[PDB]
């Protein structure tokens, strides 16, 4: 018997401040696959 | 972009042999075909074997047959041809020649400087 109750929203737009793991994407313009990077390896995902 | 550097024409005389080198570059020496194709004059560009250089697999065109020897050091990523019995009309400058790709040997976009043999 009230007037007010909780509701609940998924999708909603806040965020906090974090620490993760990290992936890399690279440009992909080495067309050369004989001569490979250190940094820019195969396992960077295509930007 | 890849490359195939040659040797030096050496100059022959008839009944003798002759070794021409051709060493490749920017691609996987392996993954692909390489040709022998000689230009004499006035005549069609003579082929006159494939080799791949993963087992060495070679296949020489029938008046060849006997003559030519392909063969390769996968190590130094050098292409090598033998011509014994030497005629004057066998007499041709040489290029080893690769495909545009892998899975088409005889779309030959990439040539070698002409390797030029005086017999
Ligand atoms: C699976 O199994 C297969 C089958 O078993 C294997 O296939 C075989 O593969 C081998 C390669 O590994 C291939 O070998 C051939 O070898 C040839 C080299 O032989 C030549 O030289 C010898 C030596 O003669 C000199 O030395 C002796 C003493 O050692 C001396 O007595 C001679 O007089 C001569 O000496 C001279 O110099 C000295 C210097 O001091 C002087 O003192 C002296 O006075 C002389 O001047 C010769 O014996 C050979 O002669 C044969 O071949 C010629 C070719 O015309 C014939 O005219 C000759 O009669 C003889 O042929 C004999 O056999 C045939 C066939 O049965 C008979 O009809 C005939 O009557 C004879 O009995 C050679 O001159 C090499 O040159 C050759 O390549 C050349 O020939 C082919 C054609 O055969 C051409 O297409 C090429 O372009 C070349 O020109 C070849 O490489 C075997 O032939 C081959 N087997 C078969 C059946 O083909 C296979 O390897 C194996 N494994 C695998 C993985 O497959």
């Amino acid at each position: 018997a009230g007037d007010l109750w909780v509701t609940v929203y998924y999708g909603v737009p806040v965020w906090e401040d974090a620490d993760t793991t990290l992936f890399c994407a690279s440009d992909a313009k080495a067309y050369s696959t004989e001569s490979h990077n250190v940094w820019a390896t195969h396992a960077c995902v295509p930007t | 972009q890849v490359q195939l550097v040659q040797s030096g024409g050496q100059m022959k005389k008839p009944g003798e042999s002759m070794r021409i080198s051709c060493r490749a570059s920017g691609y996987e020496f392996i993954d692909c075909t390489l040709n022998w194709i000689r230009l004499a004059p006035g005549k069609r560009p003579e082929w006159m074997g494939w080799l791949k250089p993963r087992g060495g697999a070679v296949n020489y065109c029938r008046p060849l047959q006997g003559r030519v020897t392909m063969t390769r050091d996968v190590y130094s990523d050098t292409a090598f041809l033998e011509l014994r019995s030497l005629t004057v009309d066998d007499t041709a400058v040489y290029f080893c020649t690769r495909g545009k790709n892998c899975d088409y040997n005889w779309d030959f976009e990439h040539w070698g400087r002409g390797t030029p043999v005086i017999v």
